[PDB]
């Protein structure tokens, strides 16, 4: 019943073409890995082992590159990462507000995801978006946060 | 057709230059581009010689964008005296604090930073080119590949550009999350698919680079003035602004004013007058406390009045205007700042290592009226010693911006020392 | 190696033949065009007897892409059933309004038409041929003199080509500024140094051309065809498209697209796909008021559904699309067509060259609000009139356009008789 | 008394040797004097049609016949504008107006110095690339009047 981790063509089809785009196959990990991500709604761990031989580097070197960059999860999967920046412009000009309106509205606080997989509040640093603080993304859609109404109205948009 | 939901940053220039587009909050696209005489610069650029290009470029006094302020013929004429092949690398990794002023030339007029790395590319003899953009720019990345795309149509891009006989290709890499993947040689190691770890430098990128051959780095911001001094003419563009810093300068303006945004300005521009004669002022019309220069540095209320240029005395920095008032906690802000270097250091170096994290995790105590006296001198003693070993800039100044605060608001730290 | 200035037009294809390089705007030269097994048709044309070739070449049911859409096999044999010597002659003239798709593979691919050129001429037993380049397309001019020369130099023009005993040469001539000497016959008569009158047909030019011999006439793209058909053979080349309609064709757009370019297409195509799933839609999203197939016909809105073949429902031409939406003003647009036959009338045959000039000088008239009642009735009357007598098809047509946008707009033109 | 200079009567020479018979070489010569001088000079025909083997009268009804050969005006630069219906539609209204600007000039007029003449022509075969015009052999979409200004500065 269980058989060796395998991409569905269509995920297949895509890292290929990341792949055949730089004159170096090695070169594509890291959109692979966003492209697996996108897919999947994380890295499953299965997955770097045929990723790894589709680009022609050890499993290790994979591993440790999935390790290294901070966008990329291995943990939980999620439908919609709401990155939620925490440094210094956003911090002045109301995280904490933020947060709390992510809280009320989805019960859940930063690391955790709702009980449905819909969403995982993600804590990032600068988004460069500074003078709309305090500024989230859903996705790869990124927003300034003006009040809990407001956030509740765009969060509607994701189903 | 389609791109991610962009916030619509304010813009606005005295100028007229690289925001003469990107002042609009929209993609521009090759049409509007050409209507007002793009790629023309190109076409002039290419028939020039290399050379040419490279000494115009000297002439023109354009420094780096990226935060350093090199001069960027001079990088160039480092890489050329380099045997080929040569490439060249636009970062447009920005990912400092308070630094958003490259995200709206890609966004919203990414054509000017096309026609910049073309020229570019040609000036160093590299057929073939790097964007790295960061990963949490999504938007860019694809208004990049569309624009790309156009510019090939077009016949900018490709074999034999224009009868020339110049050939380039521009490949769009994506970071994946990491700040340390915006140092020039911690970026190259991602290109060539490995972890964001920076090398040991010298050899500089434009001696040993991508692949180990000579590699032109240069910020977005750089690359768009190109178009501008072959248009233009060295001559007339170092009429713009002080003739030692001369040409247009953008200023990412956040926190505490009255009017957030990207500016561009001359680069005599004091300090003071951007925030209160074009950032509108401090919200609340409270007192200016402090200005954080991203992550890097720390100016009092009685530092405003310095030019915004690459002088001793001058702003400098990639010239990010953070505005603190009166009631922020100076501390609490510090407390940010540590938090970033922290989560950001890459951990190849054993001082940076445990420095980063220690002053984070330290002052976290500190601030939370946790600290013992141990905790204090503890704090005091790792915020001065981050940077020894250090192979790159970031164990060199993750403590200097801290640095500066318990230099320069000594009272509000006391408060803490008693809580 | 310089050549002058031309713009990028935009070229997409769906099946990567004719546009396979000249979807890239730039020459290629032979080594590039080698590099792609440029040249092997000859090769495997001139191990072929002539016969077989011209055999291929109908089964392929290839037909011309110089507006009529004749059957090229059906006209080499024609040619080759008279005594030779024979001509063969590339038709580059392209002057019809909307129609650039030509010169892409001039400026871009010329070495496509080149060996097209050398195996339709071995076909034929011509040992002598002829590209007639528009004098308008300088540097489309001086790209095949170059690539004629790099020919030249690989052995694939001259005496005795490729030890196969046939000899070729391939001479380019320059136009200009007739559009009639995209006619055939007046082609031919511009080669012969003279004005470009048009020559009472029949007889056809395979029957008596160039010097009074058996000649071949075709257009570009026609020829560009040719090294396909052999490379493939005829039966996977009458599996492309329809299988009637077979092969590509080239579909040049303008107007009011958002992509407006050449489209290397299947011809069962629909005229609404051309311009809305392949050409990006209307600018602004408009609604399209007509599409002018160059300067010969008016299509509505509520045609827009007919196949880009050579069916008597079907779009046929050159396959040229000029988009017009719904803020476009008919009678204005069918003023510039006026103007158009106007200007290139050769002035032969009487109504034709009287017909042309009124049919212009009385609709700028009604345009300028300035027409009598008498003006309004000679306008119509001089439209049906100017095909009588006529010895070529610019006068057979020059009406056509202006006469269906009369049928298709009544509304729009009886506010101009206000 | 007008003989053509060597370094032309050369080039005259090269096109009647290329073809078969000389007399297909008429409209490459008639270019190439065109080029030479900045139109086809009247007297320049006489000695053509010697070196043709033509009667002057059939040389002249040539000349006459092919709207890019000008005996009336001479001018360095010929910026051709279409006129016909694509250009039309997409604004070759503006061009001409953008050149008005410019050279102070309208179509059939040569400025003063003898250097712009603007010949209204119809299409030029790049209509998606819609309003064109051509300098001399230099052809260009224009996009507006600062991109036009640029593309003339190039032609001193
Ligand atoms: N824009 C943004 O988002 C960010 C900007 N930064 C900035 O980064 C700066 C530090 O950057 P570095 O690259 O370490 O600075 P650097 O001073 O070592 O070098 C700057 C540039 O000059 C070149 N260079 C320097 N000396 C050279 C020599 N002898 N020969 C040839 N080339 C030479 C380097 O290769 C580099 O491209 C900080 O000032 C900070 O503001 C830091 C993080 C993010
Ligand atoms: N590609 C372009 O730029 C232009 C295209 N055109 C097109 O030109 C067309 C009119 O062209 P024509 O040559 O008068 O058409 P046609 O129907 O008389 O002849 C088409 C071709 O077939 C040959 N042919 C036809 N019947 C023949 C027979 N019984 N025996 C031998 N050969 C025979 C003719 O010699 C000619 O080569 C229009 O449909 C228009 O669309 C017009 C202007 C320019
Ligand atoms: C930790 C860290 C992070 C970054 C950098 C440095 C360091 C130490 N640098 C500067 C970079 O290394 C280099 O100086 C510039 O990219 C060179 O371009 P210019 O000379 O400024 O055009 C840098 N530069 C840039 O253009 N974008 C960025 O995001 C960053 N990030
Ligand atoms: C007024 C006028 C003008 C033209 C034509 C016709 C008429 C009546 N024809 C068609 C030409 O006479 C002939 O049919 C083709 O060149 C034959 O080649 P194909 O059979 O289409 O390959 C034509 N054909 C072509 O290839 N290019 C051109 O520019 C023109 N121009
Ligand atoms: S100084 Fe810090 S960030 Fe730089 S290489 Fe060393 S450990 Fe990495
Ligand atoms: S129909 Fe018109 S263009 Fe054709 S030969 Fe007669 S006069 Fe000339
Ligand atoms: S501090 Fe949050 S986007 Fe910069
Ligand atoms: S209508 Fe102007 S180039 Fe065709
Ligand atoms: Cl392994
Ligand atoms: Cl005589
Ligand atoms: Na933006
Ligand atoms: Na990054
Ligand atoms: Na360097
Ligand atoms: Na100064
Ligand atoms: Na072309
Ligand atoms: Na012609």
């Amino acid at each position: 019943f269980k058989t060796e981790f395998e991409f569905p063509e269509e995920l297949k089809t895509k890292l290929q073409e990341h792949i055949n785009y730089f004159p170096k196959k090695r070169q594509a990990i890291l959109l692979c890995l966003h492209e697996i991500q996108n897919y999947y709604g994380y890295i499953p761990p299965e997955s770097l082992k045929p990723l790894a031989d589709m680009l022609e580097l050890p499993l290790n070197h994979v591993e440790g590159v999935v390790a290294f960059y901070d966008m990329f999860d291995r943990e939980d999967k999620a439908k919609y990462r709401i990155r939620v920046c925490v440094s210094i412009v956003c911090h002045l000009m109301g995280t904490n507000k933020l947060l709390k309106a992510l809280e009320n509205i989805l019960g859940i606080k930063p690391g955790e995801v709702t009980p449905d997989g819909k969403f995982k509040i993600v804590p990032v640093q600068c988004l460069g978006a500074c003078s709309e603080a305090p500024v989230f993304m859903v996705n790869d859609d990124e927003y300034k946060f003006e009040s809990e109404v407001q956030l509740n109205e765009i969060l509607s948009r994701y189903t | 057709r389609s791109y991610p939901a962009i916030p619509r940053i304010y813009a606005e220039t005295t100028l007229n230059m690289l925001l003469k587009r990107a002042k609009k909050p929209r993609v521009h696209s090759i049409d509007e581009y050409l209507k007002d005489g793009g790629y023309q610069a190109l076409e002039k650029a290419l028939n020039m010689s290399p050379e040419e290009i490279i000494d115009w470029v000297d002439k023109s006094t354009l420094r780096g964008g990226g935060g350093a302020g090199f001069p960027t013929g001079k990088k160039w004429k480092f890489a050329v005296q380099n045997p080929g092949p040569r490439y060249f690398i636009c970062n447009a990794d920005e990912s400092e604090p308070g630094t958003f002023k490259d995200r709206i030339i890609i966004e919203r007029d990414p054509h000017l930073l096309i026609e910049g790395i073309i020229i570019s590319s040609y000036a160093i003899g590299a057929n073939e080119a790097y964007i790295y953009i960061r990963g949490e720019y999504p938007a860019g990345y694809y208004i990049l590949r569309d624009a790309i795309e156009e510019a090939k149509k077009k016949g900018f891009l490709g074999k034999n550009i224009l009868g020339s006989g110049f050939d380039l290709e521009i490949y769009v890499a994506r970071g994946a999350g990491a700040y340390i993947c915006g140092e020039e040689t911690a970026l190259i190691e991602s290109l060539e698919g490995k972890r964001g770890h920076p090398r040991l430098k010298p050899p500089y990128p434009v001696q040993k680079g991508l692949w180990g051959k000579p590699t032109v780095v240069n910020n977005v911001e750089t690359i768009a003035n190109v178009p501008f001094i072959i248009s233009m003419g060295w001559e007339e563009y170092r009429y713009i602004g002080p003739s030692d810093y001369a040409g247009p300068k953008l200023f990412p303006v956040s926190g505490k004013v009255k009017k957030p945004g990207v500016y561009e300005l001359p680069m005599n521009t004091t300090l003071r007058e951007v925030i209160f004669k074009y950032a509108g002022g401090t919200l609340g019309n409270k007192k200016v406390k402090a200005v954080f220069s991203g992550a890097l540095d720390c100016f009092s209320s009685e530092e405003l009045d310095i030019p915004m240029d690459y002088s001793p005395l001058g702003f400098g920095g990639t010239g990010t205007v953070i505005v603190l008032t009166e009631e922020d906690d100076i501390v609490e802000a510090a407390l940010k700042i540590a938090e970033f270097y922290e989560h950001e250091t890459c951990g190849q170096c054993t001082p940076c290592r445990v420095g980063c994290y220690e002053q984070a995790n330290l002052l976290e105590k500190i601030y939370k009226g946790e600290a013992t006296e141990q905790d204090w001198e503890g704090f005091d003693f790792v915020n001065r010693n981050i940077q020894p070993t250090s192979i790159c800039g970031l164990g060199a100044v993750a403590g200097r911006l801290i640095r500066q605060t318990l230099e320069k608001f000594p009272e509000e730290w006391e408060k803490y020392r008693k809580k």
